[PDB]
């Protein structure tokens, strides 16, 4: 009846969309993340593709190229293909890869 | 017949049990008389949270953290709101300025404040207190 | 060569990959997209979403840039960013940059 | 007592109804004869699909569509497969070379072989055949 199935390529936008906004309205507004808020998600619930926890500036300076320490959603979004590239990638030069 | 007021969120058997203590959690049980609290509109819109007759009155802990026992301090004071989903929502005033409002974890404990915006479905409370209808 | 156990938002990244998988497998090689693997692909999955099913060369050639004409396994996926993007994105592209 | 042998796929009550005509959908009922074949190992792991007693036999075009009627062709030859998962699999040697193996839609009729690798689950059918225990 009600609660219907969508197509399995907005069934997965939308489970990345609600975890993002679950961390986008951690603070000032619900559409950015900013610096703690976008570390956040990595520290959490990302521990394997991007086992780099503490050069997060490095990702944050790649990602936010106006550098307004706001990734706005579309700016956050690159994460995600970095993501999407890094599952297939990770290290295809050295390891291996698994 | 305003009496002990049952609140509780997130699809599950689980209630809200306070303690004298203060670590209040999500117990699903209904035969120990800890899950009570006399929720009411203290002023216009703001209804206030104090386990009167079973528990403590709830003090929030700078909203990011939701306790209660040694006085009702102004950060239990909470916006009573009404979400068309079958569920009751309540904004901490005392921090709404940060657009926080209470939040608790079913499987975990109230004390969600920097998760209390709008993303966690938590914040929707399911009441089921003793009308006078 | 593919995947034990993963995670849970691991999961929703490999069920539209399956789609990919079972749709690339065609005429060569299931590694790359194929053009009657990807017309295929967006005139089914892909009807509502991409309300250009006609104009599927030009995404093709968008898409391909090293222009083997094997949409390769990152090329293609930028097809799944579209969509995802369009959603929010009615149109508002534009770009132009050499 | 080998007979009407019944066969399906994808949860719900559907049941491959055969005709004469060739167009076999998947009929939810079991009140008309016409939803069993004469499924059986014609070879080493080579089963065959004939609605003797009911329809029709069967005979794939070129896997990518599956229908029956005039005549049982090679392509109606399939490798009977067990999947750990309570179901049968049967894979349509004649386009094996392409990894094609019968997949038929329960909500829409047999015909999926440009898409019968491993993502359509309708592969996996349940058998429910009246086996000589």
């Amino acid at each position: 009846m009600a609660a219907e199935p969508l197509t399995e390529l907005e069934e997965s936008i939308e489970t990345v969309v609600t975890t993002f906004f679950t961390f986008a309205r951690q603070e000032g507004r619900k559409d950015s993340l900013s610096v703690n808020e976008f570390k956040e998600l990595v520290t959490q619930q990302l521990p394997h593709l991007l086992k780099d926890v503490g050069s997060l500036d490095e990702k944050m300076k790649s990602l936010d190229v106006n550098q307004d320490s706001e990734l706005k959603f579309n700016e956050y979004w690159r994460l995600i293909g970095e993501l999407a590239k890094e599952i297939r990638k990770k290290k295809d030069l050295k390891i291996r890869x698994x | 017949y305003k009496k002990p007021k049952l609140l509780y969120c997130s699809n599950g058997g689980h209630f809200l049990r306070i303690l004298p203590d203060g670590t209040v959690d999500g117990t699903r049980d209904r035969s120990d008389q800890h899950i009570q609290l006399q929720l009411s509109a203290e002023s216009v819109g703001e209804v206030y949270i104090k386990s009167t007759e079973t528990g403590q009155y709830l003090a929030m802990d700078t909203d990011g953290l939701l306790y209660g026992s040694q006085t009702p301090n102004e950060e239990c004071l909470f916006l009573e709101r009404l979400e068309e989903n079958h569920y009751n929502t309540y904004i901490s005033k005392k921090h709404a300025e940060k657009n926080w409002f209470v939040g608790l974890k079913k499987n975990g404990s109230c004390k969600r404040g920097p998760r209390t915006h709008y993303g966690q479905k938590a914040i929707l409370f399911l009441p089921l207190p003793v009308s006078s209808d």
